[PDB]
């Protein structure tokens, strides 16, 4: 240990922190991975996404370089504020936490030829720009693009550790999504060009698929339902005025409360999602069976309905006979239309 | 060579007094502000403020700073801003700001060889933006971010966009769900308060809401009620459970849409241009089933078919009136 | 540059800032002006408001005089740290902020003399106790009291820099109230008793009139509306039981979810409100209204109305042409008593 | 003479150990403690732990800070306290506290000849307080702040309320919107752990729920929904449109009140008296409209007035009955 | 002597390297956790974690903070901790957490003469828990806390349980209205990384929520509006209006039990077993609805009357046989 005390105090004796290694001679190669402890909650109102990952960088660093009786230095993760670490963060990412409990969740090795591994506990609240128009059956490509701050490409670049595709990796039983399905990631890396110059961005695209199970119970199968039983209405006879005008007043009221309802899960977005477009439908089938009724108890010509026994009675109203077939097909039309556009 | 390098950094703090500013005791300093907006997260009625996240970069020039031999500029590590004299630049109208801190400090310092400081952060911040909600949802608001220096007044400080309009770049590309910005200005002036008079940056944004979200959610679903209250109107006075039924569950559709809507749309405490029209649309529910009321009242003692008669033509005729007087005075 | 490097040094050479100004010797004397630049907005669940101010502190430290080419000196926020300053603290306090961004939002100035201007900015969540029980028609007076935390009287006093109604100076732009209105503010100074001495307490109390035209339309119109809805039903035939019970029990739903949605925008106050008193009174009047049907529905001897063309037919109920005054009376002079006895 | 009380701190904490009790191997130190209730803020049933706002004052006696010459008590800036032995004392049930820092650390230090120091702090803590809510919202609660030693057991440091029961100021001027503070009291006694016996401090309040608002908002309304039930007793059977339309309308209106009331607490699962109640008028809605499901299913085969007739009597004698034995129960 | 205490604990602290673990470069050093679990305040389905207060006690041997000549333990200042090495400890699901630090830093620093250090911690940790909700709310959660070392590999260090299963202790403390604990369990194992292998001890409760709250206000409102609607099949097919009325507003009611009861429960965003129940309860009021119009639409063309007297028996048969298989397959 005292061995290992002077070869540590050797390392920081002249060393500066502020210069980057190879400064004004060569560029900084950082090589990163990213391990992937639990891909977290997604928050379509926010348009964000949360993530818990293991963040590795490793660097070349030849003022680094001892000789002693271990090749690898395992050290505090207090030794990290003594020398460089670039200056990574996240350019989509909103508020990031890096965990302290019970100490800095960070790892610093060192290697006898120079080369650092540097690993932290991170996690990072990113932005995710959602388009909805095809809630819930949407797909989303959340970006996690990361790169220096101030150091431009021509003096920090970062490459992936291996190959880009086995460079991000999620751990199996670590998923924290509730209504979303990950497909899989896709891995690339390019330069964006700034007011303050030309930068190396790595960029991690995860794809997620929306699970509809939910929606269908608690909001299409009610709305679908809602309507068929709107239509049920039209079976009546239009002899029973109160019983029909109470059948398709509560029913709009009932429409009514699951429109409402519906737009509790959704950001105030100014275009109309997919579900907006079906419940808007919805609505027009249930108001359009109230103003059918309406039409056929406008020609209403008595008021008393069929006694049982046989005096006219009101014939089956040619309007309410086409109703039974046009408003069952429509929607039935709609419908084929609807999820064979949007699934 | 890195060692010459750190004999350069180090005589530059060495007897560097962070306490005083650049020609300390002489001619103001000219600060130069540029901003990268990289977005705007949530324009909120309730709270009367919004978020905005952005690469924030003050220019100004230290002869304290200027170094010769190295033709490089010198991007050093985040830490050193702490041992430098920076402007006391602080936003008036926020509310909540922090400069993001993961992997490390979201900071830059860069040193050229003149003297000239480049000092970025990147930000998030809250601003409060009053906002005047009189005509919501068809208003148009004005959310400005003032910056202004604390404690040094106009003579020793001065506030300029660098790159005069083009000073503020990435509003383009702003995509707000609720907002679209139809024009962002900058403004140089002086604000005078009883210390002094001190230097002021406006970045105001104009923006204007997009309607077509609460046509499909409010205005639609209160305009088809109201229709759908007139269908009394076509049923005979004979059947008093129909029309009354049908009126009844009318308002208290109007009620349960109003009453469940504003616990959706953000809790403003004063009349909106939408409470002028619920309760608008409310009225003429109330009307339709008052007016059935006035029909059962006389077709006993006695003109009882002209009152429903009459009422097929006004009442449609009257809320479209409504709406033409609702329309032009809020559009 | 040097010469200003060693006046800084100078003064606070030898300085000891565990000690207040003339320490054994005098009273140290603050003189205190507020600038408010934005009254915040009130919280009624949270029986609190904000307010953004610039405090101004200033006093006399004959440890600090100077002589120099300049006569004041504006320096860096971080000084204040190393001198001492009171420990001015807001008595009903919650949360408060001392802005951070991008630098402490402070300022020190020395004059030549010793005086010292002291100003930083805060966010003050402070607590307004709020009698509720004439809402929404009431009335507040919100203070701030501030002073100092460890000094008695004995030890240090506050006092306005000017005249106490000029102390207190709130911007023209800066009203970030929604449902209120600032009628103005008293400004006050006298000497709070506690269990470790007496201290000097500056009190401002900001007095505001809630706004009621928001519930004026959302819940008395409403509720007045609804009560004369149900009043209504007093001008149906009394042959229309089904009508008039769908009527009756409609209005007694709606003025239940009228009654509900009013406690949206309340604190879990255990008394009872000035508008809780409004809709107690309202569904008395509903809930009486349907109870004079069932009196009417109860002596109703023929099930058939007026034929139009004329046998018997009921009379209009003596119960029911009372009722068409009596209910209406009653109402508009409880509107009379309840409107006159709070506005 | 400030110059000589520099001298006279300076000499204090010259070679003073700050990781050493008063009298350290010998006598416990005693730690008085006298609290000023400043406010008592948020009492949460959903979280179970309310917030309290308090001025926390410790006095003890240390001879290595007797100071002679100065006929003065001597109030330091709070930042001393960073140089000197403070006792470990941490709140046992907290959940969260922190020590208000506007415009300074809310901090006192005040010394006195004999060696006694004061030592105050302004403090806001959110407790927890396990509450039975049983009898909700009829019930009361005792609410507790234990006072303990982390690491010091009673071997090195013993607690004492300051003054007897008179240690605990301002509670009577506490005013909470939905609770009234009945009594407050005051334990000191030692508690035993595997580690050593440790002192403890405990302050409890008993609070009483105010039931004047519920029985407006909650009570009555499910009252008079339960009456309106009762109507359709004296409405003829034949009029089985009237009937039903009642008795559905009030079964919905009382699902409506029981979904809708945010005083039921619809958050936490647990079991209150109010559940019970509101279920329990569930119950008599729902057999009034069952009644009459059995007088319009035999009123064609044939005895059937009497149903009607014993319903009239019954359920308004059950009800009160129901309330008999509720009111004595939670009363 | 209070200076030969300060006298060995100064010379432990000047040639001590926090940088190295104990026996660097040789065997591992051991180290043993006891929990001591003081509450669990919130177990929380939306966020998916749960809060978690317990004093962290490490135990691990530093031979280089062995001390002679003092038969004591010395219980040092907290802020002891800074100038010694400590594992670094952490827990991998955590969220959110702190060491309480009112009025001091809730921290524990133990010495031995030995050198066998006691180091313990009150912490206040939000762990995540990926809770299974697919039998909500009769479901069976298992929450854990995975500790583990974070830079440290099993050729460093090794983590042990101390006591064995006695370890843990407190969990009777432990008192949750919603859960019950039914057994807790104290595993260590090894995780491997790309890093290197790592030692693990997990700590895992299984949490049986209760059933009470739910049959009360969801469950029994939902089967009682079902009954409710069964009050159709007795009532006589011309009484079109009420049988109407009753069945379209049991239909509105069920609704507006299920997007209110959403509004209050977790809002998970997929489905429940409480999802398949409520939609298993409308789908039983839907059919009711529809059995009127296949009655209403047949007596007309003329067995009408064995309709509703084959629908009085199955439609409470076949929800006995819903109620049969739902509860026998979630019990
Ligand atoms: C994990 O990371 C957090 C930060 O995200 C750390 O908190 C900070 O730790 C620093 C190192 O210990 C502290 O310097 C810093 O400041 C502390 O603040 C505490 C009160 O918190 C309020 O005030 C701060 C400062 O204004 C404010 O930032 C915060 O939002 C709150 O309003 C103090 O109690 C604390 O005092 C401690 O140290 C002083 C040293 O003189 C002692 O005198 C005290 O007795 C006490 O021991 C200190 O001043 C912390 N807070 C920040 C930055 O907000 C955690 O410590 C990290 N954990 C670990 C395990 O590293
Ligand atoms: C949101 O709302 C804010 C107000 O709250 C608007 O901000 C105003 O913007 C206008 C420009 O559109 C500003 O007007 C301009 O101010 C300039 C600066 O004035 C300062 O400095 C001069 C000396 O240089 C002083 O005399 C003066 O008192 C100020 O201290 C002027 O230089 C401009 O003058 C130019 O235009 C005028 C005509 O308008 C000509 O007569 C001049 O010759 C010259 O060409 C001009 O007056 C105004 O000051 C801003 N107000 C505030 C409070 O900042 C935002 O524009 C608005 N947002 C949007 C999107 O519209
Ligand atoms: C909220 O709920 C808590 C309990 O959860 C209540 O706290 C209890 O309060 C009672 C008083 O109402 C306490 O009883 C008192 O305990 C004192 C300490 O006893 C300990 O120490 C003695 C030795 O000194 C041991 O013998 C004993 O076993 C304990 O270890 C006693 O000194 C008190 O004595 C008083 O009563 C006796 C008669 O009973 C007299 O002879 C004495 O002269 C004296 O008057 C007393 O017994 C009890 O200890 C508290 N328990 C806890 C856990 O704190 C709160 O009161 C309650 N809040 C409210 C508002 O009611
Ligand atoms: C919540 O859910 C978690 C999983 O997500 C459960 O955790 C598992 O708990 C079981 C016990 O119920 C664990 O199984 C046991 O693991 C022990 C440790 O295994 C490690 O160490 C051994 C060497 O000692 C290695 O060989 C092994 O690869 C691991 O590295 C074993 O020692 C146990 O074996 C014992 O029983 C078997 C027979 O069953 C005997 O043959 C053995 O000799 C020995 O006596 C056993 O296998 C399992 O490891 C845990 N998994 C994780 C990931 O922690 C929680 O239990 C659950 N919560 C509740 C309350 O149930
Ligand atoms: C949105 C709905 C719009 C509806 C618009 C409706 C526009 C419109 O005016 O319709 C009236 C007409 C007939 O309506 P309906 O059959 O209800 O009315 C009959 C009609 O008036 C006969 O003339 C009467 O016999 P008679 O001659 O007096 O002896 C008969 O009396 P009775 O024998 O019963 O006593 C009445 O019942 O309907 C269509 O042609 C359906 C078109 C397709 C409608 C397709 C709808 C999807
Ligand atoms: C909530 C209030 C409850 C009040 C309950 C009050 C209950 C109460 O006392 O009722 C008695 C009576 C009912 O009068 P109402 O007009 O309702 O009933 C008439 C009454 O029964 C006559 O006796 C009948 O004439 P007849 O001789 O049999 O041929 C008449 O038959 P028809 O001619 O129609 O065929 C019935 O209609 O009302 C009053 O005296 C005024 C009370 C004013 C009360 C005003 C209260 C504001
Ligand atoms: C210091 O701590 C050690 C370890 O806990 C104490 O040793 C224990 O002393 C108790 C005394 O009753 C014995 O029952 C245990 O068997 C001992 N355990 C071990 C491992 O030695 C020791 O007594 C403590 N010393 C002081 C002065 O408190």
């Amino acid at each position: 240990t005292t061995v290992f005390t002077r070869i540590l105090d050797r390392l920081l004796d002249g060393y500066d922190n502020r210069l980057r290694p190879g400064l004004g001679e060569r560029v900084t190669e950082v090589k990163t991975d990213i391990f992937v402890t639990s891909f977290g909650p997604v928050s379509d109102h926010d348009m964000e996404y949360t993530i818990d990952v293991f963040f590795r960088q490793s660097w070349k660093d030849e003022r680094l370089k001892f000789k002693g009786p271990m090749t690898v230095l395992r050290l505090n993760n207090l030794m990290a504020s003594k020398i460089w670490t670039p200056d990574t963060f996240f350019h989509n990412g909103k508020k990031s936490v890096a965990h302290n409990m019970t100490m800095p969740n960070k790892l610093l090795r060192i290697t006898e030829d120079g080369t650092l591994l540097y690993t932290m506990r991170l996690t990072v609240r990113a932005e995710c720009p959602m388009h909805l128009e095809d809630f819930p059956m949407d797909a989303h490509a959340c970006p996690l693009k990361f790169g220096s701050y101030a150091y431009t490409r021509a003096e920090v670049v970062y490459e992936w550790t291996r190959e880009p595709a086995r460079s991000v990796v999620v751990a199996e039983d670590g998923s924290r999504l509730n209504q979303y399905d990950l497909l899989g990631q896709t891995v690339d890396s390019g330069i964006v060009q700034s007011s303050t110059g030309e930068y190396v961005v790595m960029t991690t695209h995860f794809h997620l698929k929306r699970k509809i199970g939910y929606f269908v119970i608690q909001t299409y199968l009610p709305c679908i339902m809602t309507v068929i039983l709107s239509q049920v209405s039209f079976w009546l006879n239009r002899e029973s005025v109160p019983a029909r005008t109470v059948f398709g007043v509560t029913t709009v009221l009932t429409m009514t409360t699951l429109s409402i309802s519906a737009r509790n899960s959704l950001p105030k977005v100014a275009y109309a999602t997919a579900m907006d477009w079906f419940i808007a439908v919805c609505y027009a089938f249930v108001f359009s069976a109230l103003i059918e009724f309406a039409t056929v108890n406008y020609f209403t010509k008595r008021g008393y309905a069929w006694d049982g026994k046989s005096k006219t009675f009101n014939s089956v109203s040619k309007i309410d006979r086409l109703s039974r077939i046009a408003f069952p097909l429509l929607f039935g039309i709609f419908n084929l239309v609807y999820w064979a556009t949007y699934l | 060579n890195m060692s010459f390098v750190k004999e350069t950094v180090d005589k530059l703090l060495k007897g560097y007094d962070i306490r005083l500013r650049p020609d300390f005791g002489g001619p103001p300093v000219c600060v130069g502000m540029n901003i990268d907006i990289a977005s705007i997260d949530m324009v909120s009625e309730v709270n009367m403020d919004y978020t905005l996240t952005m690469y924030f970069q003050q220019y100004w020039r230290d002869k304290r700073l200027a170094y010769s031999g190295i033709p490089l500029n010198l991007t050093l590590d985040n830490r050193v801003a702490d041992q430098l004299w920076v402007p006391d630049t602080y936003f008036l109208n926020d509310k909540k700001s922090f400069v993001h801190g993961v992997t490390v400090k979201n900071r830059m310092i860069r040193l050229h060889p003149d003297g000239t400081v480049l000092y970025g952060l990147r930000i998030t911040t809250t601003a409060a933006c009053m906002m005047d909600l009189r005509r919501y949802p068809l208003d148009e608001q004005n959310c400005t971010l003032e910056i202004e220096s604390y404690g040094y007044t106009t003579d020793d400080i001065e506030f300029y966009w660098r790159g005069g309009d083009k000073a503020v770049t990435g509003v383009e590309r702003i995509e707000l769900p609720q907002f679209s910005i139809v024009e962002h200005r900058l403004v140089s002036r002086n604000v005078v308060f009883a210390t002094g008079a001190y230097p002021r940056l406006s970045l105001s944004f104009r923006l204007k809401r997009n309607i077509g979200y609460f046509i499909l959610q409010t205005y639609m679903p209160s305009i088809l009620i109201t229709i759908l209250s007139w269908v009394s109107f076509w049923i005979n006075y004979d059947a008093s459970a129909a029309r009354v039924a049908l009126g009844i569950t009318t308002v208290l559709t109007m009620t349960t849409i109003n009453t469940h809507l504003r616990e959706t749309l953000p809790k403003i405490p004063y009349v909106k241009a939408i409470d002028m029209y619920l309760m608008g649309c409310f009225v003429f529910v109330f009307l339709a089933l008052l007016e059935y009321a006035f029909v059962n009242y006389i077709f006993f003692g006695r003109d009882v078919n002209a009152i429903d008669r009459w009422s097929r033509i006004v009442f449609p005729f009257t809320f479209s009136l409504f709406n033409l007087v609702y329309w032009l005075y809020y559009v």
